């Protein structure tokens, strides 16, 4: 569901940030987390769903 | 089994947890339920206080593949730096809110492991944040206690409203 997806995406990005050695991977992770936080603070479920899908892809990279 | 997670402003989250004196199979069964609850939420850590069990037990998994579940019984931490870092934290007991909290990001952890044997660990980064967040819970502290009075009250009123609908 939505909430679980948001949380799981935040967890994924946080762990990638922690385990990344390249500061550009850490920057990308932090940027996606900020968008999630901002979208979720407004209950903008549409943007949250879009950002989650982008996050899953950038982690597959 | 999946345990119910208490939510702010429930007063039982202010209980100070008691130390575990014996790490028996009943403790390990609780730990196993805490992990199941944590993985299903999902979250990366959980304190027994959050599932209304007021014993000093914390579980965690900071691995991307759920391969490194970690147990901290009777945990204590001590900063190894005066440097303060910011991390935007959420909490399964304060669901839906994510706010920056300032914490040391280098600490020494002392605790008992899942067998009851003592160990020490130097923690940095996310593990340092998580252990402080989780120890806070065992002392009856929530991350909203670091926020301003007005920000905390807006969170409290929003959750109180959600709960009124839940009942
Ligand atoms: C960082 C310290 C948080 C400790 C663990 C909490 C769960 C909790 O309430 N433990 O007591 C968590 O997983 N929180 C999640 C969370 O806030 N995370 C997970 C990765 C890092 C951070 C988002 O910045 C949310 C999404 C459920
Ligand atoms: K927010
Ligand atoms: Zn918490």
């Amino acid at each position: 569901d939505y909430i679980r997806e948001l949380r799981a995406a935040l967890i994924l990005l946080a762990l990638k940030k922690q385990h990344a050695e390249d500061p550009d991977a850490q920057r990308v992770a932090d940027e996606l987390m900020k968008k999630l936080f901002d979208a979720a603070h407004r209950n903008d479920k549409d943007k949250v769903k879009k950002v989650v899908e982008e996050a899953k892809k950038v982690v597959s990279t | 089994a999946i345990l119910n997670i208490l939510e702010f402003p429930d007063p039982r989250l202010r209980t100070i947890a008691k130390p575990v004196e014996v790490v028996d199979d009943a403790v390990r069964q609780l730990i196993d339920d805490m992990f199941e609850t944590m993985y299903e939420a999902p979250g990366i850590g959980l304190a027994a206080t959050q599932v209304n069990v007021h014993k000093r037990i914390v579980v965690m998994d900071l691995s991307e593949d759920k391969s490194e579940p970690r147990v901290f019984i009777n945990p204590e931490f001590e900063p190894l730096t005066e440097d303060m870092d910011q991390y935007q934290e959420g909490c399964l007991s304060v669901p839906g809110f994510y706010e920056n909290v300032d914490r040391p990001q280098k600490v020494r952890i002392k605790a008992l492991d899942r067998d009851g044997n003592p160990f020490e660990e130097v923690a940095e980064g996310l593990l340092a944040v998580c252990i402080q967040h989780e120890c806070d819970h065992l002392n009856g502290k929530l991350f909203v206690d670091y926020l301003s009075t007005l920000k905390r009250d807006r969170i409290r009123k929003k959750l109180e409203k959600q709960h009124r609908q839940q009942a």
